[PDB]
This record gives C-alpha cells, sequence and structure tokens, in this order.
DNA sequence: GGCCGCTTGACAAAAGTGTTAAATTGTGCTATACT
DNA sequence: AGCACAATTTAACACTTTTGTCAAGCGGCC
C-alpha cells in the first residue's frame, strides 16, 4: 500500500506506546494478542495519512478502497472493466458517475 | 575570403588584436555616427542589388576597409575608457 | 513477361512464413482446444506450475477458458482500446469438512491475443514483440579466459527464472561450487548431497581437501547459511521455482547426451543431480579422452529462441505468483465474512503486470508498419536484448566475440545496423520448421525427393550446398563440400546412394534471410554495402504507383499474401465486383462483401490503401493490390531509367540527380497521415468546453472553416489555423494595468477563457478525412479519468517532391536530390527519352564496390525487348546471361532508326573514334557493329541537352531501380528565435505551437573557442538560453535599436549554486579583491 | 437665446461582517482472537 | 473496517451596505 516495511514499523510499535498505555487490567483475557490490533489500526490511520498522494482522511483510503473491491468485485462478476457511472449501483446515494470520478482522480499513489 | 583579409593580418601583431579593431570600429562607425567613416569618396563600399546602389547595413565589412586607408589607430592609448564619449559627444 | 531464370525449383519456401507466430499461440494458447489433453506450454503450463497454495484451505486450479473478446478489430485502432480477451479457469478452495466450493469458472480477467496477421494490438498501437535468445541450459564449462584452467559455468533454466550455477577451480579450495551468488568449498555442499567420503571418492573420482566439512549432514546446512549472507537451501535445485529444466527439452535433454544417463529436470532436489555428473565429467574432462570442450562459441545448436509462446508463459507465471501470495494473505485474516474463489483472486496483479508487458518492455516495439516486408521482419528480427543479461548496448561486460558471425547458415550476415550488431538480425526463409519450440531447425535434401529436418547441430558425412546438379547424382566429380567450418574441397560418396546425410541445402535462398533474397542480383556487393540497402525496404514508404522493380526473384509471390498486404479469393470465383470501396461477393459459397480497408491508417504516417483489379467475373487467385504492390508482385519503391555521369557536380561525393519528368506524372508521391487529439480538462475553477467562438478569435478564417467548435471534414487547412477551439476559464493571468486601455478603446471588452487552441503544428498542408468526438457519457470508452470530449482528428497530406531524401536501391547505393533541372537539360537520347535520373558513380563504386549496375545494363534490354528478366540470388544471371539479351535489345533499338529513315549519326560516329583507340570497341567494320558491342556493355552515345554537343565517351544507360527512404526534408527541419522556452530547465524546449529543439554538442563548444571567438561563445550562454532575464535584452534591442548585448548573465549558473547550495557547499563570488567577497543573486 | 460644461441625484452592482453548515482528529474506542 | 461524539474546526456563502457609474438638471458662457 504505502511506505516500505521499515517505516511501517514505525506507525506500527508506536501505536504500542499509547496502547499498552490503555490497557484494562481489570478484565481476565491477560494481555496478549491485543496490541496486535493497536498497531494495525494505527497503520491504516497511517498509510491514510502518509502515502504518495497529498492529504486522504479516512473518508478516502476507505472510500478509494472500497471503490477497488467493487470495481474487483463486479469485475470478478461480469467479464470486463467496468466504466464510472456503471459502479454508481453499486455504491448507494449521492454516488453517481462525476463524484465517483472526483475520488479516483485526486489520487491514491500515482 | 575577404578583400584584402591577408593585408589585415600583416598590420596586427595578433589575429586576434585584429578582430576587436574591427567590431571595435563598427562599434563607432554605423551605430555610434555613419558619419564617422574616413571612406566618404568614391571607396565608400556600396551595395549593387535589384533596386540601385547603397550602403551595406553591415558594418563590420567597412572596418576591414577602414583599418586599411592607413588611418586609425590600435593599441594601449588614452586610459580613460569614459573619454570615448565626450569625443562622440561632440560628433552629435 | 515471364523470363525465370530458376533453375530446379524443389520444395517451396516454408510457410506460411510467419510460423513463428502461430507456433505461439497455438503451442502455448491452448485456449482453442478442448482441456481433455494438452500437456503444458503456455497456459496450462504455468498455470500448474503453481503449487497448491499453502495457508485445510487449498485453493485447486483446474480447467480454463479464452475467446470471445469485448470490442473487436479496428473498434481498438479507433478507441484506443487494445484486443484483450477474458480469461478464467474454474477455481474451488478445499478444507478438512465439506469444503468442495467450486466457483463458476471464477471469472478472473482479460488477455490480449493474436491476429492472423500475426502481430498484436497494444492500445491503437499495434505492436509487436521479438523473440530473444540465450545459451540453453546445461554444462558448458567454459574455458578460462585469464589463466588456464577451465571452470564451469551451468546455465540456468531461464535468465530470470534460477540461481546460475558455476564451479571454478583455483588455488586456495581449488574446485568451488558457487550458484547465484556463493563463495564455499564443493565439498562442504557435496556433503548434503548425501555423499561425504567413501561414497564420492574412488566411487566417482584437492578434493575431500576440507574432511571437517564432509561428516554431519545438518552441520553442512548450518555451516553453508554461514558462508553466504550477512551473519536459502529451500531452492536451488529443490522445489519448483528456482531450479527446474522442465519443458522436456534444451534444459532436460542436455545431461542425457553430455554429461550422463539419468535426469529429474532440476539439480540437487538433500539428492544430488548435476553436483555428481559435473565432476564426474570435469575431472575425465581434465587431461582425458573424452575432449568436448567445446564451449558456447555462439553455436546456434545451443543458441534458444525462446518465441512469444514462452515469453509469455514466464510473465504470465510471475504475474500469477503475486495471486497466490495475496490469496495467502486472504487465508490468514477473516474466515466466514468474504471468503470464496472468486473474492481471493482479483483482476489487478495478473493483468496490470501482465499488460504492462506489451506496453513496457523494449521488445513490444511500434511494429514498424512502414510496409509488409517491415511488419514481417519482426516475427523474425530475433535479438539478445531484454530482460537478459545479453542487453546492454555499446558495452556489456565481453561482447565483442558474442555478436560476431558464427557457423550458423540458418541467420543471415547482413540484418543489423551499427548501435546493436549482432543483436538484431533476422530468421532464415527455411527456418523454424516441426517442433521449433525448442532449438532451430533447417532443412536439408536427399537429393531424392524428401527433406529431413535433424536440427542444426546436423554433422552427419558433411554435406553440400546447392551447386551444379545432374539428375540426382551430380557429373561434378568435385562436389562441393561443406563440413563444419571450412570446406574440405569436396567428398562424392561416389554412389547412386541419396546423399551425404544431408548434402543439400535445397535452395539458396536459406542463407540469407527471406528480406536479402529478394535483392535482384544479390552476389556482386558487400555485406556493409548490402546492409544498409537491406534496412532501406523497412521504411520504403509506399506508393500508389508501385511500378515493380524489373528484376526481382519469385520470392515475393508470397510477401504480398503473408504480410496480408492485400486480400484472397475463397473457394470458387464468380465476383461480379461492384468495386469502389467495397468488393463484391464470388459463386463460391455464400454473399461475403469484402470492406477494404478504406486507406486505413498508419503508425509512421503512410497511410495505405488497397485498389481492387476485377470485373463481372473471373478467379485465378490474386484479388485487389494493397499498400506498395502490383498484381501479387511486391514493390516497394520504383524502376526509373538512369544513367551514370557527373553533372555539373549536382552528385558530388554520392548525391543525386532527379529530372522535372518524375514530377510531371507525379512518378514519386507518397502519403502521410496524423492523428490529433485535444482533451477538454476539468480543473474544477473552469472546466474547458469545444465552441466556435473564442474570444478575441472573433474573424471569418474561424466560422468559415471551423463552426461548432471542430473543423469541418474535407477542409483544407494549412500550417497556423485552428482546428480544436477548446475554451477553458481557466483564469492565470488576470487584467493587467495599461492593458485594460486597449481593451476598452477599441469596440470590444474583456475575457474569461482566452484564446487557447490546437493550432495547426509547424507543418501540415492538407485536407481533413474525418473526426472523431469522444466525451464522457460513454461507458464504451476507457479515458482519463476527469476528462471530457477527446477530439480526434486526421489530417492528411500529399507528399509530391521536392529536394532531398534518400534514394537506395537495393544494393547500397544511397544519396540525395541535389537539384531537379526541368526537362530542358538532362542527357537526351537519341530518339527522345531523356534521361530522368542520373547515377554518377563516387561514395560506393569504386570503395565500397557493389553490383547495382549488372541492373542498368539488363534494364534498357528489357524496356526495347519488352520483358522483366527475373534474378534469383546465386542462380542465374551472370554475364554472358546478358551477352544473348543485349543482342536483341540492340537490333530492336537500332533496327527503329535504320527503318525510320536513317542510320548512324555524325555525333555518334565520333564516339567510336573513342573507343577503338580506348581499347573498348575492337576495329573492323562500319558504325553498325561498333554501336552493338558498345551496347551489350554499355550504351548508346547519348548527348547533353544542356551545353549542346554529346558526350565524348561511352556512356551507360538503362533501367534499374530508385527507391525512397521515409526519412524526407520536410518534417526533417526547424527553425525559430526567441519563441521556444521551457521554464525549470532554462532552455527553449516545448510551446504549445512551435516544438522547437536545438543542441549544442559538447565536442562542437571546444572547437568554437578554438578559434578566436570568445563573443560568439559566450553569447551561446550569455543572452539565449541561459540568461531568461538577459534573452530580452537582445531581442529587445535588435527590435528597438542597434546597441551592444549585456555583459552575460548565465541561468543555470544560479540553478548549480542553488542545486549545489542544497549542501554545505557555498558558491560565493568571490571577487578579485578577495575581501569584498561579491555576491551576485540578490534579486538584482 | 442657445449651447456647452459642470455638478448633483438616482440607480445599479458589487464588498465587509455575520451566519451557518460541512469536515478531521483524537481519542475513544470500538472489537475479536490468541496466548 | 471502521462510526460516533464530541468537539471542535474549516470553509463558504449570503446579507445589507456602500460604492461607483450613468443620466439629468442647473448654471455659465458665447
Amino acid at each position: 500500500r504505502g511506505l516500505s516495511f521499515l517505516d511501517l514499523i514505525q506507525e506500527g510499535n508506536q501505536g504500542l506506546i499509547r496502547a499498552v498505555e490503555k490497557f484494562e487490567y481489570k478484565r481476565r483475557f491477560k494481555f496478549s494478542t491485543y496490541a496486535t490490533w493497536w498497531i494495525r489500526q494505527a497503520i491504516n490511520r497511517a498509510i491514510a495519512d502518509q502515502a504518495r498522494t497529498i492529504r486522504i482522511p479516512v473518508h478516502m483510503v476507505e472510500t478509494i478502497n472500497k471503490l477497488s473491491r467493487t470495481a474487483r468485485q463486479l469485475q470478478q462478476e461480469l467479464g470486463r472493466e467496468p466504466s464510472y457511472e456503471e459502479i454508481a449501483e453499486a455504491m448507494g446515494p449521492g454516488w453517481d458517475a462525476k463524484r465517483v470520478e472526483e475520488t479516483l482522480k485526486i489520487a491514491q499513489e500515482p | 575570403a575577404e578583400p584584402g583579409i591577408d593585408k589585415l593580418f600583416g598590420m596586427v601583431d595578433s589575429k586576434y588584436r585584429l578582430t576587436v579593431v574591427v567590431a571595435k570600429r563598427a562599434q563607432q562607425l554605423l551605430r555610434h555616427r555613419f558619419k564617422n567613416t574616413v571612406l566618404e569618396p568614391e571607396e565608400r563600399p556600396k551595395m549593387r542589388t535589384l533596386e540601385g546602389l547603397y550602403d551595406d547595413p553591415n558594418a563590420v565589412t567597412w572596418a576591414m576597409k577602414e583599418l586599411l586607408t592607413g588611418r586609425l589607430f590600435f593599441g594601449e592609448n588614452l586610459v580613460p575608457e569614459d573619454r570615448l564619449q565626450k569625443e562622440m559627444e561632440r560628433l552629435y | 513477361e515471364i523470363k525465370r531464370f530458376g533453375r530446379i525449383r524443389e520444395v517451396i519456401p516454408l510457410p506460411p512464413l510467419t510460423e513463428i507466430q502461430v507456433e505461439s499461440y497455438k503451442k502455448a494458447l491452448q485456449a482453442d482446444v478442448p482441456p481433455e489433453k494438452r500437456e503444458n506450454v503456455g497456459i496450462q503450463a504455468a498455470f500448474k506450475e503453481t503449487f497448491p497454495i499453502e495457508e485445510g484451505l487449498v485453493l485447486d486450479f483446474l480447467e480454463y477458458r479464452i475467446g470471445d473478446p469485448p470490442f473487436s478489430q479496428d473498434e481498438c485502432r479507433e478507441k484506443d482500446l487494445t484486443y484483450q480477451a477474458p480469461l478464467y479457469a474454474r477455481l474451488q478452495l478445499i478444507h478438512k469438512d465439506t469444503g468442495l466450493i467450486k466457483e463458476d469458472e471464477v471469472f478472473l480477467g482479460h488477455l490480449p491475443l493474436m491476429t492472423e496477421d500475426g502481430s498484436f494490438i497494444i492500445n491503437g498501437a499495434d505492436r509487436v514483440i521479438v523473440s530473444q535468445i540465450h545459451r540453453s541450459p546445461g554444462v558448458y564449462f567454459t574455458p578460462d579466459p585469464a589463466r588456464p584452467g577451465r571452470y564451469i559455468a551451468s546455465i540456468i533454466p531461464l535468465p530470470k527464472r534460477g540461481p546460475w550455477i558455476d564451479l571454478e577451480v583455483e588455488a586456495s579450495g581449488v574446485v568451488t561450487m558457487k550458484v547465484n551468488k556463493r563463495k564455499f568449498p564443493l565439498v562442504l555442499l557435496l556433503r548434503v548431497l548425501g555423499y561425504d567420503q567413501e561414497t564420492l571418492v574412488r566411487e566417482l573420482s584437492g578434493l575431500l581437501d576440507e574432511a571437517v566439512l564432509a561428516m554431519r549432514p545438518e552441520e553442512a546446512m548450518v555451516r553453508l547459511f554461514t558462508l553466504l549472507r550477512p551473519g536459502l537451501a529451500y531452492l536451488f535445485g529443490l522445489l519448483a521455482d528456482p531450479k527446474r529444466y522442465d519443458l522436456g527439452e534444451a534444459g532436460r535433454y542436455k545431461a542425457e547426451e553430455k554429461l550422463g544417463v539419468g535426469l529429474s529436470g532440476r539439480t540437487l532436489v538433500f539428492k544430488d543431480e548435476v553436483f555428481l555428473p559435473t565432476l564426474r565429467y570435469l575431472f575425465a574432462l581434465t587431461a582425458g579422452v573424452p575432449g568436448h570442450e567445446v564451449d558456447d562459441i555462439d553455436h546456434l545448436g545451443n543458441r534458444r529462441i525462446r518465441t512469444v509462446g514462452e515469453l509469455m508463459a514466464d510473465q504470465f507465471r510471475v504475474g500469477l505468483a503475486r495471486l497466490a501470495r495475496g490469496v495467502r494473505e486472504r487465508m490468514v485474516m477473516g474466515s466466514p465474512d468474504t471468503l470464496t474463489p472468486a473474492k481471493l483472486v482479483n483482476s489487478r496483479p495478473l493483468e496490470a503486470a501482465l499488460r504492462e508487458f506489451f506496453s513496457r518492455s523494449q521488445l513490444s516495439q511500434f511494429k514498424d508498419e512502414t510496409n509488409p516486408l517491415s511488419s514481417l521482419r519482426h516475427k523474425r528480427r530475433i535479438s539478445a536484448l531484454g530482460p537478459g543479461g545479453l542487453t546492454r548496448e555499446r558495452a556489456g561486460f565481453d561482447v565483442r566475440d558474442v555478436h560476431r558471425t558464427h557457423y550458423g547458415r540458418i541467420c543471415p550476415v547482413e540484418t543489423p545496423e551499427g548501435a546493436n550488431i549482432g543483436l538484431i538480425t533476422s530468421l532464415a526463409a527455411y527456418a523454424r520448421v516441426d517442433a521449433l519450440g525448442f532449438i532451430r531447425t533447417p532443412y536439408r535434401r536427399v537429393k531424392n525427393g524428401v527433406v529431413t529436418e535433424e536440427v542444426v547441430y546436423m554433422t552427419a558425412s558433411e554435406e553440400d550446398r546447392y551447386t551444379i546438379a545432374q539428375a540426382n547424382t551430380p557429373l561434378e566429380g568435385d562436389r562441393i563440400a561443406t563440413d563444419r567450418v571450412v570446406a574440405r574441397r569436396r567428398g562424392e560418396p561416389v554412389i547412386v546412394a541419396p546423399e551425404e546425410v544431408e548434402f543439400m541445402d535445397v535452395s539458396p535462398k536459406q542463407v540469407f534471410s527471406l528480406n536479402t533474397n529478394l535483392i535482384p542480383f544479390l552476389e556482386h556487393d558487400d555485406a556493409n554495402r548490402a546492409l544498409m540497402g537491406s534496412n532501406m525496404q523497412t521504411q520504403a514508404v509506399p506508393l500508389i504507383r508501385a511500378q515493380a522493380p524489373v528484376v526481382m526473384t519469385g520470392l515475393e509471390e508470397r510477401v504480398v499474401r503473408d504480410s496480408l498486404a492485400a486480400l484472397y479469393a475463397e473457394e470458387d470465383g464468380e465476383v461480379v465486383k461492384v468495386d469502389g470501396t467495397r468488393i463484391a461477393v464470388r459463386y463460391e459459397d455464400g454473399r461475403l462483401v469484402h470492406p477494404l480497408r478504406r486507406y486505413a491508417r498508419s503508425n509512421q504516417g503512410t497511410a495505405f490503401d488497397q485498389r481492387p483489379r476485377v470485373r463481372v467475373g473471373q478467379r485465378v487467385d490474386l484479388l485487389a493490390d494493397g499498400p506498395a504492390s502490383e498484381e501479387g508482385f511486391l514493390a516497394l519503391g520504383q524502376n526509373v531509367l538512369v544513367a551514370i555521369m557527373p553533372f555539373d557536380g549536382y552528385n558530388f561525393e554520392d548525391a543525386i540527380v532527379i529530372s522535372e519528368e518524375l514530377l510531371k506524372r507525379d512518378f514519386y508521391t507518397s502519403i502521410h497521415i496524423e492523428r490529433y487529439e485535444i482533451e477538454a480538462r476539468d480543473t474544477k475553477l473552469g472546466p474547458e468546453r469545444i465552441t466556435r467562438d473564442i474570444p478575441h478569435l472573433s474573424e471569418a478564417a474561424l466560422r468559415d472553416l471551423d463552426e461548432e467548435g471542430i473543423v469541418r471534414i474535407g477542409a483544407e487547412v494549412k500550417p497556423g489555423d485552428i482546428l480544436v477551439g477548446r475554451t477553458s476559464f481557466k483564469g492565470e493571468q488576470e487584467p493587467s494595468p495599461e492593458e485594460r486601455l486597449l481593451r476598452s478603446i477599441f469596440g470590444e471588452k474583456a475575457r474569461d477563457v482566452k484564446d487557447t487552441s490546437l493550432r495547426v503544428p509547424p507543418g501540415e498542408g492538407g485536407i481533413v478525412v474525418g473526426r472523431l468526438r469522444l466525451r464522457r457519457g460513454d461507458p464504451g470508452v476507457e479515458l482519463k479519468p476527469g476528462v471530457r470530449e477527446v477530439v480526434r482528428v486526421f489530417v492528411a497530406q500529399k507528399r509530391k517532391l521536392q529536394v532531398g531524401d534518400k534514394l537506395a536501391n537495393r544494393h547500397g547505393n544511397k544519396g540525395v536530390v541535389a537539384k531537379i533541372l526541368p526537362v530542358e537539360d538532362m542527357p537526351h537520347l537519341p530518339d527522345g527519352t531523356p534521361v530522368d535520373v542520373i547515377l554518377n558513380p563516387l561514395g560506393v563504386p569504386s570503395r565500397m564496390n557493389l553490383g547495382q549496375i549488372l541492373e542498368t545494363h539488363l534494364g534498357l534490354a528489357g524496356y526495347f525487348l519488352g520483358q522483366r528478366y527475373i534474378s534469383p540470388v546465386f542462380d542465374g544471371a551472370t554475364e554472358p546471361e546478358i551477352k544473348e539479351l543485349l543482342a536483341e535489345a540492340f537490333n530492336l533499338y537500332f533496327g527503329k532508326r535504320q527503318g525510320e529513315g536513317f542510320g548512324v549519326d555524325k555525333r555518334e560516329k565520333e564516339v567510336l573514334a573513342r573507343a577503338e583507340k580506348l581499347g573498348l570497341v575492337s576495329p573492323g567494320k562500319s558504325p553498325e557493329e561498333q554501336l552493338k558491342e558498345l551496347f551489350d556493355l554499355g550504351k548508346v552515345v547519348l548527348y547533353d541537352g544542356r551545353t549542346g554537343e554529346p558526350f565524348e565517351g561511352p556512356i551507360v544507360v538503362g533501367q534499374m531501380f530508385i527507391m525512397k527512404l521515409y526519412h524526407m526534408v520536410e518534417d526533417k527541419m526547424h527553425a525559430r528565435s526567441t519563441g521556444p522556452y521551457s521554464l525549470i530547465t532554462q532552455q527553449p524546449l516545448g510551446g504549445k505551437a512551435q516544438f522547437g529543439g536545438q543542441r549544442f554538442g559538447e565536442m562542437e563548444v571546444w572547437a568554437l573557442e578554438a578559434y578566436g571567438a570568445a563573443h560568439t561563445l559566450q553569447e551561446m550562454l550569455t543572452i539565449k538560453s541561459d540568461d531568461i532575464e538577459g534573452r530580452n535584452a537582445a531581442y529587445q534591442a535588435i527590435i528597438k535599436g542597434e546597441d551592444v548585448p549585456e555583459p552575460s548573465v548565465p541561468e543555470s549558473f544560479r540553478v548549480l549554486v542553488k542545486e549545489l547550495q542544497a549542501l554545505a557547499l557555498d558558491v560565493q563570488t568571490l571577487d578579485e579583491k578577495d575581501n569584498p567577497v561579491d555576491i551576485f543573486e540578490g534579486l538584482a
């Protein structure tokens, strides 16, 4: 997606600094595979923050990958690459062909 | 070649010092004042095209011929480079 | 006119010539074949190689399906989309409990196919690929170039498919094993082979000098992993991916005939495989009976020509590799949400990575569609440059003796050019047959009706080249043989037997490429000389004329159909053609109308057409010609009467002379097209739209040939005109101060869109054929996001013929048109017909000798006698053959004169007084015979239309062949001033009106300063180019008044000081006073 | 007396301040699975 | 793969007011 393995380490391990801190020692679950998540969530919250783009919040990466999975969803269920407007129905309200084209217009890594 | 170019080398001790004089003169032979040429009589360089006889807009050629009339002078002379404007001033 | 000069024409040339392409999508692409059978090779090949992706949860691969492509032909060469057909196989993940979830053929993705034409269509550019070459797998050892010590260099299955195995023998630790990148004793690893002592020594064989490395199994694995990489074995022979000589040939069939009996396919599987037979054939090699130390030696018997079939099979695999990796990640996360064999597989990795190969990969060069012969030379071009390590032009360690000739008559010796010699050649006509999939295989006749194909390695009872035959048993007595290198006089088994195992070349065309055999008298020139001429047939720019060269081998009979330049005729006949732009049908089977290409379009700006030739009904089986052809006869250039002689100097060095006769008949004329494209961006700030009311552009030149925006079709337009006047609200420059005055003074107001249009480029004086509006709102057009209205117009233009251009026939004599004197002058023959073209020697005749003049002598001969002789390469057509022909031509020529009312001219009599003493013509009877023999080896007296008196001396005249290269003059010239500019680069480059450009080579400045030029030299960097703030000074000065230019202020220097300032380095303009430390950069 | 020039009044068109509506971050935090 | 709350912050648009331009009227000069 974005940032090398070395880079991903930063935002990743850093997620422990704030994870291990807010640990509910109460429940009888014992800390283990928990921060395993406080890292990836920090990664997704990072890969969206840092990338070869300009400014992609949590309202664009989630949409790009959504329009991506959809473009690959209809593709695996059609036989040909779906256009821009033919993807509107795949989404829902507000998503037509213009705004849907504005999402793949900005960037994601190009 | 140039009409009597070889004769230009004989005078100047160097082939490079000649060029400088050619332009240095052309700078104050046509641009400064078209009326500063020693060659005015029938020796005045002129062209002959379909129209008639007129003076070539190029002055670089005049220098080669102007530095052959025996007149003019070159070399380290007159330190004040701002005095050239004074002499040119009298020539309007 | 059929003067066949070919003897014994046995088996025809290997058809359809374009078999490399067929055997590429028929051997690999097992699509149009029931999955029930078929081995691997291709899809099902790399498809199965993909081991059952682990994680039960195991996705299995089965079956496949191709065909029914989205957009058919033409719909791609017009919209840009390629001919990518959808391919998908049936998958089904499986896991412990009931997990037989089989998807519906699992719709995967697309995949570009091949057309019967033998090419591909990528981005409407229809490009073609070129198969590469490399030393096939196996152990060749390779003789040590440095010091005497034959080492080993085992070749991997493929350059990008395995760690290069090697075995060198030096001092410290003799016989060191090294693969990919390793430095460890052969013994240390030999142990892992299960053999450490007693079984490896004495049983098979400085060897076990390191007994401490051959004791424990595990230890060997630990010690090895410590020597390689920083402070792995899973590959190198193990599993199928790094080392695996699959397929069943090349890599497989090697050691079986080299090392020894026994082979599994891949080395060290840890059971040894090639680590034993190597030292076995090595120790026995050094000072042993079984030599065979024969290195690669550029031996084609080892050179593998991996066709497109396997060329894609690997890339496809590499792409499918990620898919398997992606599935794994999909199996590590989630379980019930979304995990089905259709979601875990995306049509992006195995697609995008598979498409970028045809659009960008060198080999996929822009299909040179200059002419039929050019497109066919690609499938046979072949090269060694590419993804392999045999690339790198100019240099590359040691390739001096890698591009040089070789003992392989299966490949020509005059196809390359310069920058890349040996790397770019071509395939033979009688090459590439049978199971070409592995190694090349030529043809060999047994003197009896039969042709065998025992590969190139053939060496059975030597052989003989087609030379002097006599009913199976040539009474030559000295059968010209040629075994291996030299040719030991002869052999002649002296028996009625078949032949010397394969002593027969069948045809002399087997040597040279099918492109060289086309050449008329290909046997009187040098390699280099014939080289250039051979390349001229790649850019001979087709012509509607195509008179077809007098002398032409009977090989072009297939260059018109195989290249599919023209059309064909199926079954019966009965055309009843309506002609026009749509050939009728035939009473053979049904009613099918054959639509012409309608001038179509070229990738080199040529545009080929195809005029028919029939009416009422006829059949045999040509039907309508093509680009540059005539009656199934390949006609590239044009043949015209020429005369060798100097004329005032209008042909110095190696120039060419032309008459006005050619232009009067538009003999030499071509067509050049160019596609335009104006996209209407949407920068949000202001969307662009095409209108016919451009601001400030309010004029007639618009409304007259524009209207509604796009220009009307069939409207002749010249450079400096509008074509796609788009309007953009893009406001970059607001109104200027004193500019607001000249805007209010007139009757007009302001603006908010600016002119901003296309504006014809520096060269376009023709007419439009048709436009094409491709704006959004149409899901059938894959365009760039945010783009609307993609105008696309086609502008044509007649070429005619000015001055310059390259002629270059089919031998090497290339030149340039100097001056075209209108009829009047030029050598006037003693019966009219003024010399149309004059070809004076100098350049190649004396120096790089050749054989083109042998065409002239037989040119006028075929003119009078009315025939077009055929001269096959290395067969027929010789000096004495011209004698018999000249006789008939003379009596026929002089015949008219002698019977017209005259005979022998005074001016035609003095010329004899020349040859007489000149030793040319023998003295004896009247001028009648003296003028006869003078015609056999020469021409008539000939005169001069300019001067007045005839050229004192026997001058030659006759029709040969005058072609025309793609390189002309119009589109090869440029001129500019201060108009050009390329901000950021600080140099003249780019422009929406003029794309001017000019470079001042480094080897040029030194010469300029060599003279007394110091102000002229600096000037090149004073006002122009560099000093941007200075570029004005001069141009602004001259326009206003005289004055002398600025002292100079470099622009790039300021950028250099800045770029170099990125670091500590402080480029200070230290003044001569030192202490002041001058600095010029403070915005002045 | 008539004509020309200058000044003032009216009308039309486009800003500073206000008002409100839409987006990001953090954090919270969520949450689920594995050890 | 991500939704909310809140909170807070960012962005823009619209109003009423003001400013500018045009036409009409009045005064002065010829």
